């Protein structure tokens, strides 16, 4: 059913949480959306300060492989970091 | 987040 035409975006949310580690927060940004190290940290301060920042915006298949990926990473290494999608 | 003083450079 439905229609055509361009496909719908979404927006990949972090949220500031007082437990997960700053260290970490950067690392993750690294490791699954390609940041340096500098906007790295920026963003994670964004994020830190803010409550919540956007990390990047991806198609539906593409972000949604990124918030899973950084959940799980995220409580493999006991962090209650979260990680959210939005549509752009 | 929390800190654990290194830090920053940013």
């Amino acid at each position: 059913r439905d229609a055509l035409k361009p496909p719908s975006m979404y927006k990949v949310i972090l949220v500031n949480d007082d437990y997960t580690p700053m260290e970490f927060v950067i690392d993750v940004l690294q490791k699954f959306f390609s940041y340096d190290v500098e906007r790295a940290t920026q963003l994670m301060l964004a994020v830190h300060y803010q409550g919540k920042a956007i990390c990047g915006v991806f198609t539906a298949e593409v972000a949604e492989t990124k918030v899973a990926m950084v959940n799980k990473y995220a409580r493999e290494n006991e962090h209650p970091l979260l990680c959210t999608l939005e549509k752009a | 987040f929390r800190s654990k003083g290194e830090e920053l450079f940013t």
